[PDB]
């Protein structure tokens, strides 16, 4: 019914490892660019 | 020319058994200017000490114990001599300009100030409110607040970050004492220099100084000069926004090498390439300085200036433009593009001029007596001795293209800059953007 089976799974393995590796990288990358905001600091200084 | 340089008299130098270095350049000019240049600035202050040196400046002239206000003023005015001075973050100075017929008198006056300021508890309290006011005037000069803010963030958390005038709180409360405390701590011979230029002859100077500067060192501290705590640079920004102003100010910069370092020449040559603009120029045809040309073609700004402000062991190599609310972006875009171009694909045809333009400055850097004195004063204080035009020449007369690149790129490429901007700056893109404007998609 599905001759792929074995092929489809060895493939599933390889995909899972990429997701594992790829998301954390882009996560660190996303976190990196943003930091400039997350860390940012406002202040209001009317001359009164 | 080369001969003109070669025939430029040497600058006599000699230290006292005291520690003071006395240097000068004898010319002929019936006039001249002499003054002392201190190894003291705001950099040397504390969180509570900061402002002293400035509070101090505003009293330096108002009289000494040996001769009160009414007199000091009267005695100088009366001899047609001019007494003026200043103080930065690492460098203060007081100078007088008279007829070289008064080296001895001037010299005495000088000393009497850097050694015995009245510090009249009654005068102080007055200047206190004079500064607090003068300070609120320095304020609306958005051209200066911007630089201050630059330093602030550039060297955030360090001695440099503090402004040369200081917080209003400090000024509102510094004590007759603190001032004295600041004076007797930094105004010492080892850190001071007595320089001059005019018809004055070295010897008459030395003696005169050696006579009124009767300082005496006991311990080893007195005789030694303390090195300051290094200042950490920080790629960061600070945005003082207010669409209420007519136009915006921007200043971006990377950390500089510091006096001692040679490259400050190649680097000084690069800035000569991007130069500066100012709506009163006549030049949509300006030689290079495309930044200026572009600034004219596309109306990018009211003006801009390239600068290599440096200190003992650090500095700031950047640029600053004044622009309308709407052309902030392109301007920054175009400029930041020039730095890259500068250190990624410069040309000989460029550096050649660059040099020349510098040499012409390099020389007019010494137009008059007051200014010359300024060099001797500084040079010694920051370099160690004096650099003759004849020298500066070579130093910057052997900078080729590849040299500019190698350096500029060494100090600019992919570095985290420090920007500052007051005024209507909504259009100025985020840090990340100006950041990735630090690497060329070579
Ligand atoms: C977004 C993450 C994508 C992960 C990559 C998909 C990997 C597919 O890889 C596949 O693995 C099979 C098993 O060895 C091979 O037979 C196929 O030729 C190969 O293309």
């Amino acid at each position: 019914a599905e001759p792929e089976h074995d092929h489809r799974k060895r493939m599933g393995l390889k995909m899972l490892l990429m997701m594992g590796l790829l998301v954390p990288l882009v996560y660190y990358m996303k976190r990196h660019k943003w930091s400039v905001l997350k860390s940012r600091k406002l202040a209001y200084r009317p001359p009164k | 020319y080369a001969q003109a340089l070669q025939s430029v008299p040497e600058t006599q130098v000699s230290q006292l058994d005291n520690g003071v270095r006395v240097a000068s350049e004898q010319s002929s000019q019936p006039t001249c200017t002499v003054g002392v240049w201190i190894d003291a600035g705001s950099r040397y202050e504390s969180e509570k000490n900061n402002g002293a040196g400035y509070f101090l400046e505003h009293l330096a002239f108002k009289g000494t114990k040996n001769r009160p206000q009414n007199a000091l003023e009267k005695e100088v005015e009366s001899m047609g001599a001019h007494l003026n001075a200043y103080s930065s973050r690492e460098h203060t100075a007081y100078y007088i300009k008279a007829l070289s017929k008064d080296v001895p008198k001037a010299v005495e006056l000088l000393a009497d100030i850097v050694q015995n300021c009245s510090l009249e508890d009654s005068q102080i309290e007055k200047e206190r409110d004079v500064i607090v006011r003068e300070l609120q005037e320095n304020d609306t000069s958005m051209r200066e607040v911007v630089f201050n803010y630059l330093h602030a963030t550039a060297f955030q958390g360090t001695g440099l970050a503090q402004s040369v005038e200081g917080p209003s709180e400090n000024i509102r409360k510094l004590s007759r004492a603190d001032l004295t405390e600041y004076l007797s701590t930094h105004y010492t011979a080892p850190r001071m220099v007595l320089a001059a230029a005019g018809g004055v002859e070295h010897q008459q100077l030395l003696e005169l100084a050696q006579k009124h500067f009767g300082g005496v060192p006991f311990t080893y501290d007195d005789d030694a000069v303390p090195t300051l705590s290094k200042c950490r640079f920080t790629g960061s920004q600070i945005r003082h926004r207010e669409d209420g102003l007519p136009l915006a100010h921007v200043a971006i910069a990377v950390e500089g090498p510091g006096w001692a370092h040679p490259d400050l020449v190649a680097l000084q040559v690069a800035n000569a390439i991007i130069g500066h603009y100012d709506r009163t120029y006549g030049g949509g045809l300006h030689s290079s300085s495309p930044l200026a040309s572009i600034a004219v073609t596309n109306k990018l700004c009211q003006s801009f200036q390239t600068f290599s402000i440096c200190y003992s062991e650090t500095g700031l190599f950047g640029f600053y433009f004044v622009c309308d609310r709407m052309s902030i972006d392109d301007m920054m875009f175009v400029l930041q593009g020039q730095w890259m171009r500068l250190c990624t694909s410069i040309s000989e045809s460029e550096v050649l001029r660059g040099k020349n333009f510098l040499r012409n400055a390099l020389v007019s850097h010494l137009d008059g007596t007051t200014p010359v004195c300024e060099d001797i004063g500084r040079e010694l204080l920051t370099y160690g001795r004096r650099i003759p035009l004849e020298e500066w020449e070579e130093r910057l007369a052997e900078v080729d293209a590849r040299m500019v690149r190698e350096v500029c790129s060494k100090y600019i490429y992919d570095q985290c800059p420090a920007v500052a901007g007051p005024g209507p700056i909504e259009q100025l893109p985020d840090y990340n953007r100006i950041r990735s404007g630090m690497f060329w998609l070579r």
